[PDB]
RNA sequence: CGAUGUCGGCUCAUCACAUCCUGGGGCUGAAGUAGGUCCCAAGGGUAUGGCUGUUCGCCAUUUAAAGUGGUACGCGAGCUGGGUUUAGAACGUCGUGAGACAGUUCGGUCCCUAUCUGCCGUGGGCGCUGGAGAACUGAGGGGGGCUGCUCCUAGUACGAGAGGACCGGAGUGGACGCAUCACUGGUGUUCGGGUUGUCAUGCCAAUGGCACUGCCCGGUAGCUAAAUGCGGAAGAGAUAAGUGCUGAAAGCAUCUAAGCACGAAACUUGCCCCGAGAUGAGUUCUCCCUGACCCUUUAAGGGUCCUGAAGGAACGUUGAAGACGACGACGUUGAUAGGCCGGGUGUGUAAGCGCAGCGAUGCGUUGAGCUAACCGGUACUAAUGAACCGUGAGGCUUAACCU
RNA sequence: AAUUCCUUGUCGGGUAAGUUCCGACCUGCACGAAUGGCGUAAUGAUGGCCAGGCUGUCUCCACCCGAGACUCAGUGAAAU
RNA sequence: ACACAGGUGGUCAGGUAGAGAAUACCAAGGCGCUUGAGAGAACUCGGGUGAAGGAACUAGGCAAAAUGGUGCCGUAACUUC
RNA sequence: AGGACCGAACCGACUAAUGUUGAAAAAUUAGCGGAUGACUUGUGGCUGGGGGUGAAAGGCCAAUCAAACCGGGAGAUAGCU
């Protein structure tokens, strides 16, 4: 509809990098133990979707202390405060899942394009 | 799976009560040729409601 | 997460993997995520641990393949099961260290000791 | 049920349908009017009318497209030489769907699909 | 405390900036207009009769356009009713009526439920679906006994069989509203509302809060 | 006995109260926590496994609880076929033997297309007293009724200590039900890609057919749960057991005989749904039709000409509506569907050309090509003008306001 | 024990829990030596038990592809 | 019984892949199985795919799922060797 | 070499589902056993009813077998319906 995504369009945030399938970004989240806020580091290779408008859900894939760990995030919730890029990958899929279940097995870098 | 009585006569009628065929009952008269036909239908000599649609 | 689910053990001195027998709390539970204690049985021991085997006691899920929801709409997604195996009367962790991440909904009193001794929350 | 679901099963897999939908678009684009069921005809809107809007662009690209369906260099020749400029003015409505009779051996609701500026 | 008539849009997300992200549905509700107010004089009750949208004129039959004409002539899509027992209100149209609804904080939103159609016992009830391999000869999914055999002799008159599931008034309450848009016209409450997009709605205050 | 299928299990229930839990009280050898026994109460709830064919039982681990029974020891024209109970074979035992056993052991065909009652849904006809379009009141009828833990009251009352409340608030769960697809997912043989064997399009290139969709990898819409919201209460009226006030009969005593006040999840409400065929057929708002005659037993009508109104129906395009009917949107005064245009999505850098390499292949063009069921537009195609039904002021008696 | 009524004998192993199973004891109701006793490699669409993998068997079902069911036209039964 | 998914001896034996007279697609050749058309309910039949768990189902792993080929390494108790 | 191994033709019939007025008076689909031998199969012949034949089940002897079918004694008899 078109009243639908007019709340939308003011409930999203311009500040969301590009990202491709097969990118180990670092996404730095907002965690609360106390009183206080704390920013927390999770970097790990994405698994995304495309921008379905404000329920955009990227899946990214961190081998945390030997035991692998996938976290989607929404990537227009007010938890995640920045998404930095870092090493690029070169892939041909939208989904990785098969390149995700195995360990030991890297992404290749690609210069341009991706 | 069976009868244990004969159905008479008239619960026969009764059900055969909603076996009726039903009529047209409207014929549409077509514009360029006088002959009728059934409506949103080719008047089988090839005329619709504009022209002869059909040379066949 | 479910009765006859094999997890495996987080801390040291609970060993290997462990068959889930029962969840608790409730009448008829059918499931249980992570922040619930469930009744075990020990199905393979390292020879060294005060656990031994076929031994019937508590455990408290810090992994799930289902994972847990955050109310961002966010979901924490891990590879196997886990369990931290805990005493049947007083309900405390036996091991000395926790190996692997635990998850923030274990922040209650027993599973705070928990997060004193794992390494990534 | 089917919500919000489109297409018409007819009867018949998903092979078959495909195949009985390139044909009855090889004889449409062959002879310009063709008599069949009314489902039929009004699946042979979709899946003519986009090979016609292929048909409207030339090039190389278009002509393999719409040999991949249809798989008939003649009506690949006649689309694309024929139909498409004729109808390069007109945006949509290349097929009208007229309704005929009934069959003698059964009472399927026939219809004639034709294209809509016919030669003959 | 009267109501008002709405029209499901559909559902998004709000963020909120704790990062809670409630889940909500949007109703377009335009302005109601009071078409007949009932008094305890000439009906046995007392309450208002409303309007909402707007019809082409054509489709508009002249009862439906003489009532619309008295007093106050604007056609809409359909009537409804709303009770009262210490309100009173004109037999003019509301300007914004949203605005009714930004001092309430729980309301109780009535729809059409979309209609599964002929559905079977394991759809329509929870019904256990026997066995799928060991013997089983064609009942998977039938219904089982449906009586006791010769002492009571038939079958009583609440059991429960296959038949219709949906097309039915259902009312959902107590739900939370998070934003009452005034210019936008839309009452945005949290969670799941009966009915498909485009359904018509009764949005009341609720009965239990 | 011209046939009423047997134990146990699966699915589905419904009733009784001789109550397992929750609820309300009397007594206690009832300090508190906990109990024991008895009275009232059927509204809801009342496990998962190991063994055995098992009901049962023993055991493991939960639960607030894992009730006792009736219904052809409920339920085989609903399921199973382990047990029992045909024909084969064997062991122990009996008999000379054929054979036999409430013994044991291995194997052993479970049919029916629903006429009637009965329920689950959905329609057609008529009635409802002129004909229609709607909105309703509510006599009835169903649904729902479960409950754990933690914190405050408060380590308070009580108790030597140990321990530890009633009463009253708050948060968060388990089981169940209703709705939904925004999130997480499943399917998505109508979307895209990789790849094997073969055949064809004259051949390279590029495609298509078949091999479970050939095998996979993802995936839109819809449908969905494992996902997400919500909900069974608060509050009245009358009460059961119980506790009383006043008060004689019976100068006292007494809840009772007169009078009066508390008292439970049970009853009637309150919450949700169906509901005027509720023949007792209801109420309200609006719309529409106010012409001539002829024949005639005249507790009354019949026929002709003119007119067909409001509205409905038929037909077509159809839908998050549907087995068919029904319901809803639309019918050129139009966005009802298909097409087209733009996006979104989803695959993942199409074909052709050029460069590098001996070649497979890599790179540029290029996030390219294709894209469904989605969103926003657009009269290009089909929704033709008619035609059909429905009439012409709507009975009698009695009474009120007029006249 | 294809044999044992009491019997789910008693003890041990396996299981969280084992009337079945495996190993023992002998209290053989009512084993026993060509009506053959005991053992045994190989074999068995043979009987019983356990483990790995695997999974809609199941927790608990969800969607889809086809053939019927459903509607229309032609023909047109049956038990009772 | 039937224009009946059953039974019926021998002979020939093309291409590609393949050990093959298996199997997949095809040659020469023969067929589209003598009721159709719609719609896309429950339910039944034959299949496809499933989050998490993996026999908790059950008389019983019934049924489904699983492994499967060639070359090489390597292989236990017992044995009539 | 082998009543040897894997496996199609061929022969058989262990499990399940479907069918049960069936497509069929015992079949189909998916798996299953043997597959150089006590194999399998074509043609003709022989064994006859208290008889034949049987790697034995009261199995088979023309959809029939603890005594075939056909005709006769025969309108057996029936204290039963």
């Amino acid at each position: 509809s078109n009243i639908i995504k007019q709340l939308e369009q003011e409930q999203m945030k311009q500040d969301v990098p590009s990202f491709r399938p097969g990118d180990t970004v670092e996404v730095k989240v907002w965690v609360v133990e106390g009183s206080k806020k704390r920013l927390q580091a999770f970097e790990g290779v994405v698994i995304a979707i495309r921008n379905r408008g404000l329920h955009s859900a990227f899946t990214v894939r961190k081998i945390s202390n030997g035991e692998g760990v996938e976290r989607v995030f929404q990537t227009h919730s007010p938890v995640v405060d920045s998404i930095s890029v870092k090493r690029r990958g070169a892939v041909r899929k939208a989904k990785l899942y098969y390149l995700r279940e195995r360990t030991g097995k890297a992404a290749r870098i690609k210069e341009r394009l991706n | 799976a069976v009868q244990q009585n004969k159905p008479t006569r008239s619960k026969r009628g009764m059900r055969r009560s909603h076996d009726a065929l039903t009529a047209v009952t409207s014929l549409s008269v077509d514009k360029t040729s006088g002959e009728k036909h059934l409506r949103h239908h080719i008047t089988a000599d090839g005329y619709y409601r504009g022209r002869k649609v059909i040379a066949k | 997460i479910q009765e006859q689910t094999m997890l495996n053990v987080a801390d040291n001195s609970g060993a290997r993997r462990v068959m889930c027998i029962k969840v608790l709390g409730g009448s008829h539970r059918r499931y249980a995520g992570v922040g619930d204690i469930i009744k075990i049985t020990i199905k393979e021991a390292i020879p060294r641990g005060k656990v031994k085997k076929g031994d019937v006691l508590k455990a408290v899920v810090v992994r799930t393949k289902k994972g847990v929801r955050r109310p961002d709409g966010s979901v924490i997604r891990f590879d196997g099961n886990a369990c931290v195996l805990l005493n049947n009367n007083s309900e405390q962790p036996i091991g000395t260290r926790i190996f692997g991440p635990v998850t923030r909904e274990l922040r209650s009193e027993k599973f705070m000791k928990i997060i004193s001794l794992a390494p990534e929350v | 049920m089917r919500h919000r679901k489109s297409g018409r099963q007819l009867n018949r897999n998903s092979s078959h349908r495909q195949a009985m939908f390139r044909n009855m678009a090889g004889s449409l684009v062959r002879h310009e009017i063709i008599k069949t069921t009314l489902p039929k005809a009004k699946e042979l809107r979709r899946v003519v009318e986009p090979l016609i809007t292929l048909a409207k662009t030339d090039s190389v690209a278009n002509r393999r497209l719409a040999f991949a369906r249809t798989r008939d260099n003649e009506i690949v020749a006649k689309l694309f030489n024929e139909l498409g400029p004729r109808f390069a003015s007109r945006a949509g409505g290349y097929t009208r769907i007229l309704k005929c009779g009934f069959r003698a051996g059964d009472n399927a609701p026939m219809a004639y699909i034709e294209l809509v500026d016919r030669s003959e | 405390m009267i109501g008002l008539v709405g029209k499901k849009v559909g559902m998004t997300r709000i963020f909120t900036e704790d990062g809670v992200s409630i889940p909500v549905t949007v109703i377009e509700v335009e302005a109601n207009r009071v078409t007949q107010v009932k008094d305890l004089a000439n009906d046995g009750y007392r309450a208002i009769q409303v309007t909402t949208g707007a019809k082409k004129a054509n489709r508009v039959t002249k009862p439906e356009a003489g009532h619309f004409a008295k007093a106050g002539v604007e056609a809409g899509r359909g009537l409804w009713e709303f009770r009262l027992a210490e309100g009173e209100e004109f037999t003019v149209g509301q300007s914004i009526s949203v605005e009714l609804f930004a001092d309430v904080k729980k309301v109780d939103v009535t729809g059409t439920s979309k209609g599964k159609g002929f559905a079977g016992t394991v759809k329509r009830w929870n019904f256990r679906t026997q066995d799928a391999t060991h013997g089983n000869s064609l009942s998977h999914r039938v219904p089982g006994s449906i009586g006791q055999n010769q002492t009571p002799g038939k079958v009583f008159k609440g059991k429960k069989m296959a038949g219709q599931m949906g097309n039915e008034r259902v009312t959902v309450q107590s739900l939370d509203v998070v934003r009452v848009d005034a210019e936008r016209n839309l009452l945005l409450v949290k969670g799941a509302v009966p009915g498909a997009t485009g359904s018509d709605l009764i949005v009341k205050p609720a009965v239990k809060a």
